[PDB]
């Protein structure tokens, strides 16, 4: 808790570095396992009956997934021989490869663990870990974008926004809304991988900054919609404006930075001549907007959440990047069109 | 281009192609500087402090850091767009047969009524 | 003495096996760096051939002769 | 790699490298050809010029081209029973 | 594939028994010129079909080596040979006492040399045979190299994006 | 042969069981009991978890056994490779194992 | 009689059926000894005694830790035999049809496979390795090394430090 | 093959004739007369037990288990008697590609005999003697491999044939002075007749792998448990003792090797009579807490030594 | 080729074993070490046949990490029984 | 090392005579150019191809780790 907690947090940072700086297929496998040993201790922390359920659920629905990844690594010895992270060569190898990564990024048939895991974390700082862990397998897919069968990656893009756009509608838990907002945004990620690998890294930069701000806005304890409802009428009134700005950006709207994903994804897809697929991407994106729309009604409406208790003392939270990152999350449109080139 | 062919992998600056001249007091730099000033307004709303504009003088750190990172970010922007144009123009001259020119023609087209 | 001689005898009194765990393992790191004999062991390790010798084409070369006993290249003579 | 290593190297990943002691690979003859063909960027991205050398590399590790050939010889020897038999060994 | 002739190289090839060859390390010192040239041929050109002619001279000199020992000082050679086969594979251990009877008889003839330490890999070429350096297995260079041009880009007027 | 050496010992061992199985037979009454050793009726019928007490010390073995397996190169690997480059790496695995056991001293467990 | 590895590979899958068809971690525990120990013979016959016997050192020792939770935690209620339960035996009887029916096609001609590759006979081709190396022989003969893969030594040392500290936080 | 059959039948007799020594030497240690009535010096009594326990004794457990239980005495002998095969001796039966790896693997596999005897009785009374037998063996498997590695790096490789040739002038007891003292304790990892020992003897708790078993399976357990004691005594006489080799005369080696082992054979029964049991908790504190940092410090020491002064096979 | 097809068939049964859950949670942790056992045999045969020597170090690293996840999952099994009574896949609260 | 290549050449000539004897009438087998499309390096690989018949000789040559005499 005092010293070793910093070391455990550093090993996730170091674990991703092994994935980032790699040439060997067994080296990234180590990097994925470095995350397995380092997230689960922070998943527990306080030790709860809810935390025990989520930690085992996060373990079993990811460690078995990495074991499928090692099969694809071994097929790279069976076929094509060389241990190099460039191409899979075999179509049989790519099928077990993509579905292993789909347990972390694709989501469309592997979303099931996400809502239970995100709600199971007792800490607000622990919620950052899930949104940051998705950086690791994206760097793998950025390397092996050829050879992979596009018919079974684009299904993990179309269907994921459908279940992501429906799965958050019947959820009041604030952690659960953010769990399916993850699935909704990960649907776009798997769509750019066949159509121009650049901007896909910038898609993460927009996503991570926008989500890291979101959970740090919930440093004042909130777990449900009705608990986040009592924020302007009882606590700080100017804080809800920044929550409003982040939620309006999470759904694709032009005067905010959250339209810059929707800008280039459709732009690069149309260059490869595809009309019927990106039309369905835009209509299903409206279903994503609905969750944030209901959650902006905790900042705009009256709703009567006053309660008996009233806070007078000034709040002193951690707030790592709660001032620099929301400014880039709100008003990045004019200083944005040239930025696709800067990422890669 | 997504993958490097002429430039060496893993580099912060260009270095190999430095001759381009960076922008001096650009209209783009003023907006990033405004964003650095905007972050120094909203931090006094989170941590409840008197006056958004006439508050603490820790705002100068927020203005400088956005300009400093932004200047290197804009340097990468002007470089990558130049390499994109450099590779495109070289591709046409090397092939020659891929590009064809047609100019000055009078051809009939159907006109709409009403 | 504050911790050199004063604290050392406290380890001998309670749990005396802890003294040997630090002293013997500690000397195992210091000795291979300072002692003038460690470089000799690497010399014989490189000299002992695992694979068969390879023949190279000779065209104006120094310190190269036939397989017969003659002064060529270097040849190990370090201690008998 | 999304970010590459500079100065310090942690390679020894690809086939046919600097050997552990001196012992060479079993497929080292076909391994040398694949590096020589795909050293340029416009070879594996094209995946048409190195098609001949990749098919020869497939023969080395899997032995599938030799497996179907040796299967035909062993079947014909089993099929010819009590009619036309030869045994020099 | 084109295989070798049915007549084969070297008439009456190889010694009758093993360990006998391992007992004598003097084969490294005497008759090395035919051995090393075959070795130089085989590493440069990996095909056994090309350097079989030099391999014929190796086996021919091998018969010449053993016939010299069988004529002069045969009895100390046989006693040393029975000693090495009585034990497992010590090679030089325990049989050092009987090794004193050997070599000393061989020293009377000029055909005797001690290994002392190591061969250290010697390089010598005195046959060449069509030079033979460039052959390998490669047939195609595959479009030589990709087209690359360096001229340094100026600035490029206007960004490619919609808003500029 | 290794296969013929292992099977002949195994077949002779199982054959001795058959000798002690079929020769002594006269009567088998409802006489044999579940717990034995001390007597009386078993208060703890069938199976019950029990567990705990050694749960931390047993887990650490599964973690440590992998490292000792990674220490097995030491007498067999140090023959061809350079010793000075190996010295920094060979000790490195042994040093960190003492660090993990140093963290095991601060509250070892219930055992 | 010509086959050495192929007969052992039948026993390898035989123990693996007692995992999908759940026989409790005692009868299912036996699989890691029966199919695991025979699984070493698959490695041993191809070559390299080190890596072949390395499976024996951990998958029996680590199984004792698993055994430390068979008589503990959860499973201590009923033994649950794979010959008694109707839901379990149904998975085993279909499990053996995935193995024994496949061997029926191996005898005479090439065997039918779900994968594109044909199995054929391969008795002498089962080894598929020439003598080549003599002194310091086998690729597995000098397998484990600290040199060349110096980066791999550090991270393995790190991962075995993390776990000890991490499990302490969980418990 | 005749050698394997000439290494089970005379070896089972050595485990049979052990029963004499188990109460003759142990008897005189306690000042009491052991075997006397049956034979000239009770020599007919060890062979009488084979007629006693197998032909006439019939038990099979009550509630029992299915195929397992009777599988365990097959696992007891068929994994502990196989240990005689990789032994270097004057000449080994099929000399292994790596010697001690097979010795360490099959010894840990021999522990399963007391493990499967826990599920011999479905009742909870027997498995307490099994759960105690887990920890009294699981911890000591750590050092058993580490102390080996310090000796193996000092002399030769894993091959047991090289371990005879390395001791030509002096024994390995003198260079490995604290490590030799460890192999009087670490050898008692398996359930052996000792003071350190494991959950097998009575004294405080019920007899492990004996309360569930009969006479016939229970008799087969002793033919395996006491067999491991000789096995560790021979294995110590290879790693730490040697004296001479002599490949020409096997007669001079066979007499000299047996005396060295027999002095160690008495030494474990010397330990058994002298000292009480170390307790379940406190045996886990002898090693791990106290002895594991000592062995690793000596393991650190034995890594540097071949680099300090040339010592590579 | 021939030997690979049998150990690939053993992988598919253990694949189902990780996806099948009945009563106890202990079956998964056996199958986690089971699937790693099948991958280890597959790695051993591929590297040794077409000799590598350098890359024969890789499965030894893989075997270390094979039980790295297995030790952590087995320690998580301990804390579930402390919160509940017996570890059950049938007994869960979260939605 | 020459003794290895002396045996491998003799095994190849025995295989050439067996292929011509078995295939004569209906089946199409040329044996020329061989399996490899390179036909410049020509690897020996005499382990799967070496000894087409006789079980007693083939079993001893293939196994070296097994039995180990």
């Amino acid at each position: 808790n005092p010293i070793i907690f910093i070391i455990i947090l550093l090993t996730i940072m170091l674990g991703t570095i092994i994935v980032m700086i790699s040439s060997h297929w067994l080296l990234v496998w180590i990097g994925f396992e470095m995350n397995m040993l380092a997230i689960i201790p922070i998943m527990m922390k306080n030790h709860n009956p809810r935390a025990t359920e989520a930690s085992t659920k996060y373990f079993l629905t990811q460690s078995t997934a990495s074991m499928l990844l090692m099969m694809a690594v071994i097929i790279n010895l069976m076929f094509s021989g060389q241990w190099t992270v460039m191409k899979l060569f075999n179509p049989m190898a790519s099928m077990l490869m993509t579905m292993a990564l789909a347990m972390k990024l694709g989501m469309a048939p592997f979303h099931f663990w996400v809502p239970e895991v995100t709600q199971g974390i007792p800490l607000s700082s622990g919620l950052i870990l899930l949104t940051w862990q998705k950086l690791a397998p994206m760097s793998v897919l950025y390397q092996i974008f050829p050879s992979i069968n596009l018919n079974l990656i684009l299904t993990l893009s179309v269907l994921s926004i459908l279940i992501g756009g429906w799965g958050g509608l019947n959820q009041t838990q604030l952690r659960k809304i953010m769990a399916y907002s993850s699935i909704a945004h990960m649907g776009w990620m798997t769509a750019v991988l066949p159509y121009n690998p650049t901007m896909t890294l910038l898609n993460l930069i927009i996503y991570i900054i926008m989500t890291s701000t979101m959970f740090t806005m919930f440093m004042a304890n909130s777990t449900t919609t009705t608990l986040s409802l009592s924020h302007t009428w009882n606590k700080t009134p100017i804080m809800t404006v920044l929550i409003l700005a982040t939620l309006l950006s999470m759904g694709g709207l032009p005067p905010l930075s959250g339209f810059m994903p929707k800008w280039m994804i459709i732009q690069e897809m149309t260059k490869n001549n595809s009309i019927i697929l990106p039309t369905f991407m835009a209509i299903t994106a409206l279903l994503n907007l609905y969750f944030y729309m209901r959650l902006t009604y905790s900042t705009t409406l009256t709703m009567f959440p006053s309660t008996n208790n009233m806070k007078m003392k000034w709040q002193f939270p951690l707030m790592k990047k709660m001032t620099f990152l929301p400014t880039m999350v709100v008003l990045s449109t004019m200083m944005l069109p040239l930025t696709p080139m800067l990422s890669v | 281009x997504x993958x490097x062919x002429x430039x060496x992998x893993x580099x912060x600056x260009x270095x190999x192609x430095x001759x381009x001249x960076x922008x001096x007091x650009x209209p783009r730099l003023a907006f990033v500087g405004f964003l650095g000033y905007c972050s120094g307004l909203i931090d006094n709303a989170i941590r409840r402090r008197p006056v958004l504009l006439a508050g603490l003088h820790r705002q100068l750190l927020y203005i400088t850091s956005f300009v400093f990172v932004g200047y290197y970010l804009l340097k990468r922007q002007d470089y990558m767009y130049a390499v994109r144009d450099h590779d495109m123009f070289s591709y046409i001259k090397s092939h020659x047969x891929x590009x064809x020119x047609x100019x000055x023609x009078x051809x009939x087209x159907x006109x709409x009524x009403x | 003495a504050e911790r050199v001689a004063a604290f050392l005898k406290n380890v001998w009194a309670k749990e005396p096996v802890l003294v040997a765990s630090f002293a013997i393992a500690g000397l195992a790191v210091i000795l291979p760096t300072l002692s003038p004999y460690t470089k000799y062991s690497l010399m014989i390790n490189x000299x002992x051939x695992x694979x068969x010798x390879x023949x190279x084409x000779x065209x104006x070369x120094x310190x190269x002769x036939x397989x017969x006993x003659x002064x060529x290249x270097x040849x190990x003579x370090x201690x008998x | 790699q999304k970010r590459l290593g500079v100065d310090l190297d942690r390679w020894m990943t690809i086939q046919s490298a600097e050997q552990p002691h001196k012992i060479p690979s079993r497929c080292h003859a076909f391994e040398k050809e694949w590096i020589e063909c795909a050293h340029g960027i416009g070879s594996i991205r094209a995946e048409k010029e190195c098609k001949i050398e990749f098919e020869d590399f497939r023969e080395c590790l899997l032995r599938q081209k030799t497996m179907k050939r040796l299967h035909a010889i062993r079947r014909q020897r089993e099929k010819l029973i009590k009619e036309g038999k030869y045994t020099p060994p | 594939e084109l295989p070798s002739l049915e007549d084969l190289k070297v008439q009456e090839v190889k010694v009758s028994s093993s360990v006998l060859k391992a007992a004598a390390h003097h084969y490294g010192a005497q008759c090395d010129k035919p051995n090393k040239e075959f070795m130089l041929c085989r590493w440069e050109e990996k095909d056994p079909r090309r350097c079989l002619e030099e391999g014929k001279l190796v086996n021919q000199c091998a018969l010449e080596f053993f016939r010299q020992i069988k004529r002069h000082c045969a009895e100390p050679f046989t006693e040393y040979w029975t000693c090495i086969d009585y034990s497992g594979l010590q090679l030089f251990r325990r049989c050092r006492k009987q090794q004193a009877q050997f070599d000393e008889c061989v020293l009377d003839k000029x055909x005797x040399x001690x290994x002392x330490x190591x061969x250290x890999x010697x390089x010598x070429x005195x046959x060449x045979x069509x030079x033979x350096x460039x052959x390998x297995x490669x047939x195609x260079x595959x479009x030589x190299x990709x087209x690359x041009x360096x001229x340094x880009x100026x600035x490029x007027x206007x960004x490619x994006x919609x808003x500029x | 042969n290794l296969m013929l050496a292992l099977l002949t010992n195994f077949t002779l061992a199982t054959l001795l069981v058959i000798i002690a199985f079929w020769l002594p037979q006269l009567n088998v009454y409802s006489e044999k009991t579940s717990p034995y050793e001390c007597g009386f009726d078993p208060m703890g019928s069938a199976r019950l978890p029990f567990s705990m007490k050694f749960f931390l010390v047993a887990i650490t073995f599964l973690l440590f056994d992998l490292e000792i397996a990674l220490l097995l190169p030491l007498p067999w690997a140090s023959q061809t490779a350079n010793l000075n480059t190996m010295l920094t790496m060979a000790l490195f695995l042994i040093i960190l194992l003492a660090v993990s056991l140093a963290y095991e001293w601060t509250q070892k467990g219930l055992e | 009689m010509l086959y050495i590895v192929f007969i052992l590979s039948v026993i390898f899958v035989m123990g693996f059926v007692g995992f999908s068809s759940k026989p409790s971690p005692i009868y299912g525990g036996l699989g890691l000894i029966v199919s695991g120990g025979v699984g070493c013979g698959i490695v041993l016959n191809f070559g390299g005694s080190f890596l072949g016997l390395m499976v024996f050192l951990i998958y029996l020792g680590g199984m004792m830790v698993v055994f430390g939770y068979t008589t503990a935690m959860a499973t201590e209620q009923y033994p649950e035999i794979w010959l008694s339960n109707k839901a379990v035996l149904g998975a085993f009887v279909t499990g053996l049809l995935m193995e024994f029916f496949m061997v029926y096609y191996v005898l005479k001609d090439k065997e039918v496979e779900v994968v594109f590759e044909f199995n054929g006979l391969g008795d002498w081709v089962i080894y598929d390795t020439g003598d080549s190396g003599f002194f310091s022989e086998e690729a597995m003969g000098i397998a484990a090394l600290y040199s060349y893969g110096t980066w791999l030594v550090i991270v393995t040392g790190w991962s075995l430090l993390i776990g000890v500290v991490v499990i302490m936080e969980i418990t | 093959m005749i050698n394997i059959l000439m290494l089970i039948i005379p070896i089972l007799l050595a485990v049979a004739f052990l029963t004499l020594v188990e109460r003759k030497v142990l008897g005189y240690m306690q000042l009491r007369k052991g075997p006397n009535v049956v034979g000239p010096y009770g020599l007919l009594q060890p062979i009488a037990d084979a007629i006693k326990l197998f032909i006439k004794e019939p038990l099979r457990p009550a509630t029992s288990s299915a195929s397992m239980f009777i599988l365990a005495p097959i696992m007891a002998l068929g994994l502990a008697l196989t240990m005689w095969i990789p032994l270097p001796m004057p000449y080994p039966l099929i000399n292994m590609n790596l010697g001690v790896l097979f010795m360490l693997a099959m010894s840990s596999l021999a522990v399963y005999s007391i493990l499967w005897s826990g599920w011999a009785s479905n009742s909870k009374y027997a498995l307490i003697g099994a759960l105690r037998a887990v920890a009294q063996t699981i911890s000591y498997e750590v050092t058993l491999a580490i102390i080996l590695l310090s000796v193996l790096l000092m002399s030769g490789s894993f091959t047991l044939s090289t371990l005879i040739t390395t001791q030509e002038q002096m024994w390995l007891i003198l260079p490995a002075w604290p490590l030799a003292m460890m192999w009087f304790i670490s050898t008692l990892a398996e359930t052996n007749r000792a003071p350190f020992d494991l959950t097998e003897g009575e004294s405080e708790l019920v007899s492990g792998f004996n309360v569930e078993y009969a006479a016939g399976p229970f008799a087969l357990f002793f033919m395996a448990e006491y067999a491991n004691i000789i096995m560790m005594n021979i294995f110590t006489a290879i790693l730490f003792l040697g004296t001479s080799h002599n490949p020409h005369m096997p007669e001079l080696y066979t007499i000299n090797f047996t005396i060295k082992s027999l002095l160690l054979t008495m030494s474990f029964l010397w330990i058994r009579a002298s000292y009480p049991r170390f307790r379940y908790d406190q045996l886990m504190h002898l090693l791990w807490k106290n002895f594991l940092p000592l062995t690793l410090a000596l393991c650190m020491w034995h890594v540097s030594l071949p680099i300090l002064t040339s010592g590579i096979p | 080729s021939m030997v690979y097809m049998n150990i690939m068939m053993a992988f598919t049964v253990s694949l189902v074993g990780l996806l099948m859950y009945r009563s106890h949670l202990m079956s998964s942790l056996l199958c986690l070490e089971g699937m790693m056992l099948s991958l280890f045999v597959m790695a051993a045969l591929t590297i040794l046949n077409s000799h590598f020597t350098l890359a024969s170090m890789m499965p030894i690293i893989l075997l270390v990490f094979a039980a790295c996840e297995a030790a952590l999952g087995l320690s998580l099994l301990v804390m579930v029984s402390n919160t509940y009574g017996t570890d059950y896949v049938q007994n869960l609260n979260l939605l | 090392l020459q003794a290895e290549k002396d045996r491998r050449v003799l095994q190849m000539l025995r295989e050439n005579l067996e292929e011509e004897a078995t295939v004569m009438k209906d089946x199409x087998x040329x044996x020329x150019x061989x399996x490899x499309x390179x036909x410049x390096x020509x690897x020996x690989x005499x382990x799967x191809x070496x000894x087409x018949x006789x079980x007693x000789x083939x079993x001893x040559x293939x196994x070296x780790x097994x039995x180990x005499x």
